[PDB]
């Protein structure tokens, strides 16, 4: 601790005093993860392998719920020309645990795959399919010559070159405003058909259902651990909770917008999160020019966590507690002060307010001074400071 | 202004004890006042009374306190023991002496009567 | 405040970003600790005026005056006065926030006030100058009367009346304090403005400042490193701004409280340890004496003053 | 000062962005109002003797 203060002061000599120098904080011992123990596997492998994709004229919509997903096998696959995510990382998708997923499928020109990003502008965006600004998901696309290109032009695929008003995000509607693509294997890649699938997740504000492959683990209570419930992740000590959650509630939110209670996803159990113990650490030290001894005060946390002495200000370690009061040297708090005294030790004690005295009062007695002393008292007052500019 | 250019009647403003005077001194970015103060010391107990009933009239001290050294009564200034004889000019009078609680019987000396006797002799 | 704990959770990714902003997260701690120690200094200056812990004589024949309302109750656990017990009833973490206990506990303040009050009762202003010199309370009141320009006989001839009025007035204060809490507003506001500030600071953790989410753990669990720091630094900026605003407000408020404590200490010195010839400095009317009383984070002075009444005209030359 | 009128003009687009900065506007307005009433207190304590 003494050297901790020395660094904190950027000095090799530490004058007598009490210095705040660090923060005691309990590290977690193990990591606990909980997820709803569903067995179903998600049907993603089918949306990427459908015989016929839709066209932005009537772009196709599919919804995913109640299943376990694995996006690593999809991200690493070779067929996918572009796979870019917004509001979430491609590798992380195995860590989160969602309420629902929307998969939108369509075909589009290769030149127009630049036009699908969220908040982007262009005819395929404002007239066919607009992604909003608040989009959180992944855009996926790959060239599809052998699927959606054929001799004579695959006229089956349509799009809108004009509309009387720009689209609201995720809207669909059904001179003439429509035109078909000229998908011929002879045509250049920019005009070749690209199959595009857009996955928009709904992050958890409710019981998550489309959720990652992470293995659930049996939990523990009354011990600071890392916890992860449906992707709600943090560190703290779990305990049984007396809060009466309504059946549709998943977690309790505190004044500081932090989750103080969570429902175990695989049980009706309701658990309370407590940020496991922490506090400030101060160093009660006499002048290094007098002694290298030292004592440590852990503020606001008592001694079963970190001689040892418990005080209203915190847990004091190193200093020795003695019950006889002094004009107190180093102020610890709540009447306790510390000092260094000759064995040589740091004593801690309740301060003395002053010498106890009683005036000899009576209804007929008065004391009068017979002599006097002239006293010269110093009083130093700062009048100004350096005129810095 | 108040301690150096004058004498401060405010207690504990210009140092502990009764303020006599002060002296300023310069200091780097500051001023040091040397407060010369008067501190009483070596006190003694004394029995006391609020007033004295002499002729049936209650006598009070114009300044100071009535203090007895055990067998005699004197009037002495408040802050320094200097026992003076209780004269009709060290004191004043207000009415009958049954109205004051704690009054004490004693005589108050009058400087005129010796002159009266001296003239009567001559 | 553990400014690292406030700005960042218990996460190293955010701590590293916060680190390369420099010494802000130590300047704030320095300022707050300065305020914290200044509070101790203020209380010391106000109540450490007395050199010794005087205490009342066992018998209470103070010329008819009845101080039992303001003197400590011998039977109480904390040796507080009856009035002090009215004041102490009429005034009413998880993010790095902490409250350090004051150095002088409330019973220590009560001890100081009782020592001052006993010194005043048994020795007048003499203990303020040097060592206490006992004096019958009737004579002390007589000399204060003389101080306000009234011949001391007026007290002695009216002592039984002057006691009653005093004993009456000290009753009135009780009725004022027990019935109406609003009297303590001056202290309560100071408490409120502090709590209200605190309630604001923590609330600022519930805002985005432009990031994607207020909660930092979700940002970490969604964005990896390069695209995650771009958002985390937004919260760093927002929360540094909020904490700096809080510390500036606290510095100004602590300066105000420093001024108030200096005034209180001056009043204690010039009205409890003596008699103030300064008009209206200690109560309306001519000042006779003052009695200090402790209160949560404050001091209450009972100014006993002399008010003329029932005036008559006369012709003069 | 009405910061929402100072920081942002008449547009709602600026107002919505300012809103997600939290209670900064409330804090500033509260401080300025405290100063305003403090001036009345200052005049009162001087001339209401
Ligand atoms: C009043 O106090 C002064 C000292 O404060 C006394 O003078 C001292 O007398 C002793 C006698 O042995 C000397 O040794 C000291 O040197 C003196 N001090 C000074 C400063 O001169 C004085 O006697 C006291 N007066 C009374 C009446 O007791
Ligand atoms: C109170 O003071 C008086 C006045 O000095 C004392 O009486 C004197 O005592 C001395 C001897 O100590 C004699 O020489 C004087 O003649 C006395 N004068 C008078 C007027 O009586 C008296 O002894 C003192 N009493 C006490 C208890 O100190
Ligand atoms: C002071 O002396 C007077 C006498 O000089 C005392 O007055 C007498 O008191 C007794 C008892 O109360 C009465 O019976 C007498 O009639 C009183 N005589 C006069 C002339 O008043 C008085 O009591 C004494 N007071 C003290 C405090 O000793
Ligand atoms: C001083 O005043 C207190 C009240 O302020 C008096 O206390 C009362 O005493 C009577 C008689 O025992 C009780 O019936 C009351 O209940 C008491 N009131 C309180 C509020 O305690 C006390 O008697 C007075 N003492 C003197 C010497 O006048
Ligand atoms: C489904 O699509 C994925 C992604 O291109 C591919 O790896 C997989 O082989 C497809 N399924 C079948 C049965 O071919
Ligand atoms: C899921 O967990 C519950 C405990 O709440 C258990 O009863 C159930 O059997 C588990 N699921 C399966 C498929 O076993
Ligand atoms: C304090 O330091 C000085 C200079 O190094 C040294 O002379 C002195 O002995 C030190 N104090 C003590 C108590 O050793
Ligand atoms: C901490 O202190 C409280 C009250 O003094 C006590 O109940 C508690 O048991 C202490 N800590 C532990 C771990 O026991
Ligand atoms: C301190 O208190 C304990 C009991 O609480 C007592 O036994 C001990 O004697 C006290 N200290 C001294 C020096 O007596
Ligand atoms: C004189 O006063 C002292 C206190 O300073 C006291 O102890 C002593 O008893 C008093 N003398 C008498 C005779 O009462
Ligand atoms: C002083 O107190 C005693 C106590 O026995 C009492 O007899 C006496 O009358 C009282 N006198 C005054 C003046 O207070
Ligand atoms: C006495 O003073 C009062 C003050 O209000 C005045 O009204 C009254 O006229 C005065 N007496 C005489 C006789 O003037």
């Amino acid at each position: 601790p003494l050297s901790e203060t020395k660094c904190t002061l950027k000095s090799f000599t530490v004058e007598k005093g009490i210095y705040q120098t660090s923060n005691f904080r309990v590290q977690p011992t193990e990591s606990i993860v909980r997820f709803p123990n569903i067995t179903n596997l998600c049907p993603f492998g089918e949306v990427f392998n459908a015989t016929r994709f839709a066209s932005v004229y009537a772009w196709n919509r599919k919804r995913i719920s109640n299943c376990v997903a694995d996006y690593s096998v999809l991200y690493n696959s070779a067929s996918f020309s572009t796979f870019k995510c917004y509001g979430v990382s491609p590798t992380k998708l195995n860590d989160l645990c969602f309420t629902n997923v929307y998969a939108d499928s369509f075909v589009i020109r290769g030149d127009e795959v630049r036009q699908i990003a969220p908040g982007q502008t262009g005819k395929i965006a404002d007239y066919n399919y607009k992604l909003p600004d608040d989009f959180t998901g992944c855009v996926i696309a790959w060239n599809s010559n052998n699927l959606d290109s054929k001799v004579g032009g695959n006229y089956n695929y349509l799009y809108r070159l004009f509309r009387k008003s720009n689209l609201k995000p995720f809207e669909r509607d059904i001179y003439f405003p429509l035109q078909s693509y000229g998908f011929q294997p002879t045509n250049g890649v920019g005009y070749q058909p690209y199959r595009v699938v857009v996955l928009s997740f709904e992050l958890l504000h409710a019981p998550a259902t489309v959720c990652g492959p992470k293995k659930s683990t049996n939990l523990v209570k009354n011990k600071c651990v890392n916890f992860n419930f449906n992707g709600l992740t943090g560190t703290g000590v779990l305990t049984e909770s007396n809060k009466k959650f309504l059946p549709f509630q998943q977690f309790g939110r505190d004044i500081a917008d932090t989750t103080d209670a969570v429902r175990d996803p695989q049980t009706l159990e309701i658990l309370d999160i407590t940020p496991c113990s922490f506090g400030g650490v101060s160093v009660i030290t006499p002048g290094t020019n007098t002694s290298n001894q030292v004592a440590v005060l852990y503020q606001g946390v008592n001694c079963t966590e970190v001689n040892v002495f418990q005080t209203r200000a915190g847990c004091l370690i190193g200093a020795e507690h003695v019950n006889n009061s002094y004009e107190c040297d180093i102020p610890i708090g709540a009447g306790i002060c510390a000092s260094y005294q000759t064995s040589q030790s740091i004593i801690a004690y309740t301060m003395s307010l002053g010498a106890e005295n009683s005036v000899a009062y009576s209804n007929n007695s008065i004391a009068i001074p017979t002599n006097f002393t002239i006293s010269v008292t110093t009083e130093i007052l700062p009048v100004s400071m350096t005129k810095t500019s | 202004s108040e301690c150096v250019l004058g004498q401060s009647k405010r207690v504990d403003f210009c140092g502990k004890g009764y303020h006599l005077m002060s002296f300023p001194q310069s200091a780097p970015h500051g001023v040091v006042f040397l407060h010369v103060t008067y501190v009483p010391a070596q006190e003694k107990n004394f029995t006391t009374a609020p007033a004295i009933c002499h002729d049936g009239k209650a006598h009070f001290p114009r300044e100071g306190v009535f203090v007895s050294n055990g067998t005699h009564w004197f009037v002495t200034q408040r802050n320094f023991y200097e026992p003076q004889i209780i004269t009709t000019d060290n004191t004043f009078v207000s009415g009958n002496c049954d109205v004051v609680i704690g009054i004490v019987n004693n005589t108050v000396y009058d400087p005129l009567q010796p002159e009266l006797d001296s003239f009567k002799e001559e | 405040v553990d400014c690292t704990m406030y700005i960042c959770g218990d996460s190293t990714e955010c701590s590293n970003l916060l680190l390369q902003y420099g010494s802000f997260c130590t300047q704030l701690n320095r300022a707050l600790t300065g305020i914290a120690v200044e509070q101790d200094k203020n209380t010391q200056e106000v109540f450490a005026q007395v050199k010794q812990i005087y205490k009342t004589p066992p018998i209470k024949d103070f010329g008819g005056f009845n101080f039992s309302q303001i003197l400590p109750d011998p039977s109480k656990p904390s040796k507080r006065s009856f009035i002090e017990d009215l004041l102490f009833n009429k005034v009413t973490k998880f993010n790095g926030l902490t409250v350090l206990p004051p150095l002088l506990t409330d019973e220590m303040i009560a001890q100081y006030t009782s020592a001052l009050l006993a010194g005043t009762i048994t020795s007048g202003w003499t203990f303020g100058a040097g060592a206490a010199l006992q004096i019958p309370f009737a004579m002390q009141m007589a000399y204060r009367f003389n101080g306000i320009g009234v011949t001391q006989n007026v007290l002695y001839e009216n002592q039984k009346l002057i006691a009653n009025q005093f004993n009456s007035a000290i009753g009135k204060i009780q009725d004022s304090l027990s019935s109406t809490a609003s009297a303590l507003g001056k202290l309560q506001d100071v408490v409120n403005q502090n709590a209200q500030a605190l309630n604001t600071l923590v609330k600022q953790l519930s805002s985005n400042f432009g990031a994607i989410s207020s909660v930092l753990n979700d940002i970490l669990s969604r964005l990896d490193k390069v695209e995650a720091e771009v958002q985390i630094d937004r919260l760093i900026t927002g929360r540094l701004q909020s904490l700096q605003t809080y510390v500036t407000q606290q510095l100004i408020r602590a300066a105000e409280i420093r001024a108030s404590a200096n005034l209180a200490a001056t009043k204690m010195s010039e009205c409890v340890l003596g008699q103030s010839k300064r008009v209206d400095f200690c109560g309306k009317g001519y000042h006779l004496m003052s009695f200090p009383q402790s209160a949560p984070h404050g001091v209450v002075f009972l100014h006993v003053t002399y008010v003329p009444a029932q005036e008559k005209n006369f012709t003069t030359a």
